[PDB]
């Protein structure tokens, strides 16, 4: 009994912990991205302000 | 005497004045207009020209046309007469009720209360929601600030405060509209009347009205916080009694002065903001405080733009409140309304001596609790809660049952939400809270203690789940 | 023009992200100071005055009305950036549409949980 | 009339004129080089003098050296004497073939046609390619865009688009390379000759070439889509044909117009890209419609920077898309030519009221199939095939059987299969796919449906041998 | 006045964050070119300029000294951050706080291993 | 030289992030517009007519050769960095190398995944 | 020629000349002032008009004020007659002791050595530092960079090599303290008196100090660098005898001239930088190096900002070096000291044809168990060990043990560890830390490995542990 209750509830556990994994990815890439944007246009006003100034 | 106008960019006009120039700040009214159209004074170019802010549209200007020193700032009406009144920056009524007749009237600008004038008394004020009087509680004649992104419920927090303490006061109030909705100005207007706070029949308003909102040009925008508090300094001072000051939104002040900022000449700041953001701000709040004269106690809506609390405004703002609720956007989307972090709100009046060793005792254990949690949410994340030590299980356990807890149904959002309202007393709020740290309803469901208001409801609520 | 003779108008804005994003185009030409994602301080306010233009007109004033349908394009569901943000807190509610609901089928492709509508709620038909 | 340079920064040169100034996108000719410099007015100064933008290097330029005005823009040959030859940005002919001997010349700006001169019908611009027809039909008059760069057969579904249009509908090709790497190029215009679609002996060539080369400065690099754009325009307003416009790539066309706007000392936006962005596609894209007289459709290789499709020019670029081809390396790997993803390639016309209902139920069909044998990759992997339902046993063979009928030979190339191409009838294609899934062929193994026609070489190919 | 007349001061600075803000708009309304994150390029020489009068003076000098606290605001519990990092680059050593300990418990909430003395045990007595 | 005189050249250019450096620094002191991490407009167009020069001639020109390597650094492996997108773009291929194969063991470092070759397969001998 | 002072903003000041206009970089002495203004000419605006950069504070100046051109630039003492004293950047001394009775004098811009002045000998200098002998050993006349963020460790590195190095050195040595603590000058000086090192007595002086900390202005701190090094190359080519030359922190020669950049009318590089950095820091450190003439081992503590390597700061300065000592907050934080990166430090000597395959190959060890260790961790920490194999994790047990053995308690830092310091020989580094791999010790707790000198302390410790 024992071992069909384990492996089905390493099965379920394995889905979510997979799911939940990918889940993750997708919010970390699209979170990554954002921060990519924002650096180099965070970086670029920087130097026109500075230019701008003169 | 008279000035002519030599340039015009949106709400920056400049005005060459062949006699006697007008010092920064005072208040210019433009000739050929249909309605009262003020400049104020900004600063002094040279050769005999001043740059100034518009308070309303500038459409129509013309180089040449006549401006006029009034001799002063803008002077607004003061007094008993403000009250059941709505007002506009300058002064003007905009409820078509006819001229506020007042005995006085008041600059907006002003330097704030001398070191002298300060304050030190220390009492709380109990508003009957569960996790500001538990975690960070209010104070009577303190500053509150309300910060919190779009539409996470700033609003309907500030006006369940309006429902919660106004209402039951024995003094006046003043509600400022700065930079937000005019249909909120309208709903709030048929409210108070309902509600009798406000009278166009007899005296007995209790509450003055001033409002600038998302419709208006930049330079209204920017002073009709300095008009609001202008209206309510009165009150504190000129009556030496209490005063109650209601703002929706301060962010919009900042805002507005980035606008004029881009035009009035000045190098950019981080984000673009002003370079006078802080003092900007600065020598604003430090007029809405309550003095040896008098009480103010304030009630600050504040915008966070991209939800980024360290955006410099926000992030500056920290620095002027006695008692801050940081709303959160991932709280309300798991329904808990109000939306508050309890981790990330602050009193300057969370102090055994001031509230009581109990009440201090409990507060730090729930955001014991709750931190501990937080810090196990990572590991949740990926392989969930069935993989924690049978300790953890019950750290989670107790913790998620608080989180529900310090939910709380508001009488203000009934109307939409379809359940009565509660307001706890801060003695059963403490108690409630003791038990659940004790494990006294660890065999109670989380459901039991979601949107409820008293411990007793919870177990109610626990027994109707059969 | 319909407002303000006792009658009603529907305004669709299709949409505001492009709107926004020509006026960036006009103020950086001008050599404004830019701001988050280089959009100029006096965004929020570009929309603001326009949709502060849908109203509700009282009985003294014709009864007539302006209602509003400004649209808005996110990135990869994004409603927390700059824009979206603005305009959340102009408008009254929000219908938000979500790609994984419309990329299954479920058309139209509301999410019903984030969506609201208080005052349209109270201005519903008794039957619905 | 002639001006003067007054100086000399990089590719922008400024140019005083005594009299009356060129408009701004004027060509002007530089005098005394070797070889034709031209400059594009970018700006109107004031004091007589215009900004404009290079086309070619500047070494050697003076102060004082005299300037023409040509009267108008860029104009480059347009007509059949076009198709086979390869010309650069001003129209100058780069193959070494000489002079480009067209009855007419045309301006590379213009504005894009009317409302009133455009159609409001929407068809389906039929390609003879199986998985594209079908499941990501292309729109005549609309943009597709091209993801997956080398080694996913790109140049020779190039190739092949250009044959089969000329087939099925006698409309030409252009081909626009937007920072075309000279050894490409070179390539390219080889394989063209090879696979016929060029052809240096008769007037039988169906494409026109246009490259700006990446060794050119910025300015070219900007113009080029348009001159490509404007020869494409000849065969549409005065051919009445239904012409295919390749832009490789699209992104660089951004780029460009970024380095552009860099050197005219433009401010920058979000992530660096030019404040024009938007317009500068628009003013572009918009010329590439259906028009009353005939149709220019475009094909447009994207570069995705960072593999981020929110970033900035491919965000702007979707927004004038009508559907996408992806080619990919897993499908290739697996002997599918073309290499097109049925599931990741789509098209906005995939729709009852466009294609009919008949076209749409088919496709939506093959795509749930294809989805549904996806699905059952893992019970099959981990488990047993033979464990599978009746229904999903079905469904594998029916799915495989569909995903080889997707495939198919081209005649672009049959000099290295050995095997004739097929230009397979949309009529075709629809019912072919019906009936695998109507179920009327499942009594045939899977390599019966790999690599051939219309369905009933299906049938054939079986028969073979057994 | 104490540190060179044989006597001993404390000083605190709360807070130098806010210092760099008003110095920025002060150089900046001056017209001077902003720097990294738009404060003037000097930031760190306005606060080690400040903090080396803290001394420890020689007998010959009479041996008076003046020892100072200068407080920084993290974002975010960001220490690695330019303003801070600068800061810390100057002073001899610092005491860094997190709002994770400080509401777990650990009160005062120092996080051991990012904090750093840069005196040591030479500034403790033998017992301590 | 060797080129256009039927022989064969190889030429590696260690590094072209120093020289777009060298060329930013005489831009901005010219006082040219700057652009993403200041560089100026025709930065890029420095590389490729640079680059483009490597060929190879048919026989009629020789049959001759020049072939090129030029080497970019990256920071923090940012392969989306300015500088290096332009060199990326222009070449035939790259070979990528990487820090955390390096101490691995694997050396030389080179990411057999990322790396590309258009040219590929018709630059190799039957045996390889 | 006599000048008027037309300008002032902070440190940088416009002089007006009616007749001789001075040349760039020629020192100009400012008239009436208490102690030595000079300012250092850096540009001609036009119209008889340079722009400059002032060596001390600014403070008092007022426009028409005079003055002279020196007719060169900043020209300081160099020679035997430094050693021992303390100079400013513009080689006055600063230690009370007088005048710097010298010979001669030199300025401190010079011509790099040209190419053919080059050497390529290159040879193992043992430090006594387990990390550093063993995974990026530094070389005898070679470049040497010491990377850390904001109190890292950089400076407790330098003042143990010194410990270590230059009191055996038979040459001499020069101590450039550039933009630093004053408090760490006081420090140095009194330790270097008691070592002996520093002879306020007699003649037997073996370094030289130099001084321009952050108590000064921009322009002191931009050319203290110059002044420091400019003495060490008269002992490399005027004595030829072998030189030691120590720099903290030579980062500060760059932050000074952004700290002017703006007021020099310069638009801003990537990162609020001048356009310069490069150019700025190649000229100067092309001089700091061996030549065929005499021998120079430099030593440079490198301020990281923000503790990114990728500054521009620090990533323009790794080309100029023989070997990379770089050290991290997030080693530092876990109580490794020296916070050395195991997987970030490099040396142009680590060739086993220069080192020995053995020596190669433990190095070369090391770094592969803890690059495996490290992709590993992240993993661990969410499935948990008991998904490893017996080997699998047999790694990540020794990877935790020689990344303690890597740690080492300097004699210099007993203030700090509470710990008697320790040197270990080469020889006995590479035994150790070969034993580890090899398993030899994987009975030994952990703790055992941590902060001990040779393998014998981590086998006595764990008995001292174990009851
Ligand atoms: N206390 C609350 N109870 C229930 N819903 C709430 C509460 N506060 C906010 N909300 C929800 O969030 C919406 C936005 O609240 P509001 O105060 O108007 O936003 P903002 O923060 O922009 O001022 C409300 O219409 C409601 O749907
Ligand atoms: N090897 C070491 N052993 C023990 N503590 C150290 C060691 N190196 C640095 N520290 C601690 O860290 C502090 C900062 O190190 P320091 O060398 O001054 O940093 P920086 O890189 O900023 O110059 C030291 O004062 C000491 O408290
Ligand atoms: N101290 C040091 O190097 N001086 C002494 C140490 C003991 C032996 C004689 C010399 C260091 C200076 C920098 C900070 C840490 C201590
Ligand atoms: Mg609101
Ligand atoms: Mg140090």
């Amino acid at each position: 009994e024992s071992t069909t209750s384990e492996q089905s509830a390493r099965m379920t556990a394995m889905d979510n912990a997979s799911k939940n994994a990918s889940e993750m990815i997708d919010k970390l890439t699209l979170t990554f991205n954002r921060t990519r944007q924002a650096v180099i246009t965070k970086e670029l006003i920087e130097i026109i302000s500075g230019a701008a100034a003169l | 005497t008279t000035g002519r106008i030599v340039a015009v960019i949106g709400a920056v006009v400049d005005v060459q004045f062949d006699e006697g120039l007008p010092p920064i700040l005072n208040a210019l009214e433009v000739q050929g207009r249909e309605t009262r159209l003020v400049l104020e004074v900004a600063q002094h170019l040279g050769e005999s020209t001043v740059r100034t802010i518009a308070m309303d549209g500038t459409e129509g200007l013309v180089r040449g046309q006549k401006v006029l020193d009034s001799g002063a700032p803008i002077r607004i009406p003061v007094g008993p007469e403000t009250l059941g009144r709505i007002m506009n920056v300058i002064g003007e009524p905009i409820d078509e009720r006819g001229p506020i007749k007042t005995k006085q009237f008041a600059a907006i600008h002003a330097e704030a209360p001398e070191f002298v004038e300060m304050s030190v008394e220390q009492e709380i004020l109990v508003t009957g929601i569960k996790v500001v009087d538990l975690l960070a509680p209010y104070a009577k004649g303190g500053k509150i600030g309300l910060f919190g992104g779009a539409g996470v419920g700033k609003t309907v927090l500030i006006m369940e405060l309006i429902n919660n303490v106004a209402k039951a006061h024995g003094g006046y109030s003043v509600f400022a509209g700065v930079g937000e909705r005019t249909r909120e100005g309208n709903d709030l207007y048929h409210e108070m009347i309902e509600s009798g706070v406000i009278n166009l029949k007899d005296a007995t308003s209790k509450v003055a009205l001033v409002y600038g909102q998302m419709n208006e040009p930049p330079g209204a925008r920017a002073r009709v916080a300095l008009t609001g508090l202008t209206v309510a300094e009165y009150f504190r001072d000129q009556e030496g009694q209490d005063v109650l000051l209601f703002i929706d939104n301060i962010f919009r002040f900042t805002q507005a002065g980035s606008e004029v900022s881009a035009l009035l000449g000045r190098i950019p700041s981080a984000v673009g903001y002003q370079p006078t953001l802080a003092t900007d701000m600065g020598t604003m709040q430090e007029r809405i405080t309550t003095t040896k004269k008098g009480s103010i106690t304030s009630v600050q809506a504040i915008y966070v733009p991209a939800d980024d609390l360290t955006d410099p405004a926000p992030a500056t703002t920290f620095a002027h409140l006695d008692a801050t609720t940081v709303l959160s956007r991932a709280i309300a989307e798991l329904g808990i309304y109000p939306a508050v972090d309890p981790l990330d709100s602050t009193s300057r009046i969370m102090d055994p001596n001031i509230v009581g060793s109990e009440h201090y005792d409990v507060a730090r254990g729930v955001q014991k609790i709750l931190q501990d949690y937080k810090s196990l949410q990572d590991i949740i994340a990926i392989l969930g809660m069935d993989e924690l030590s049978e300790e953890d299980k019950l750290t989670v356990s107790r913790a998620r049952k608080i989180q529900r807890f310090l939910s709380q149904p508001f009488q203000v959002a009934e109307v939409f939400t379809g359940h009565l309202g509660k307001l706890v007393p801060l003695k059963e709020t403490i108690k409630g809270f003791q038990q659940i740290l004790a494990g006294e309803y660890d065999h109670l469901p989380e459901q039991a203690f979601y949107m409820v208001g008293p411990i007793e409801e919870a177990v109610a609520k626990a027994d109707k789940l059969a | 023009y319909f407002r303000d003779n006792g009658k009603h108008a529907l305004i669709i804005y299709d949409d505001l992200s492009k709107q926004a994003v020509a006026y960036r185009q006009m103020s950086l030409l001008l050599r404004r100071p830019p701001g988050r994602e280089a959009y100029p301080g006096d965004v929020f306010y570009l929309h603001s005055r326009l949709l502060e233009r849908a109203a509700k007109m009282n009985d003294a004033f014709g009864g007539g009305s302006l209602t509003a349908l400004p649209v808005i394009e996110t990135q990869a569901g994004d409603v927390s950036a700059y824009i979206p943000t603005n305009v959340i807190s102009i408008t009254d509610g929000q219908i938000f549409l979500e790609t994984e609901l419309f990329y299954k089928g479920i058309r139209p492709a509301i999410n019903v949980g984030l969506s609201v509508s208080r005052v349209g709620s109270a201005a519903q038909t008794r039957a619905m």
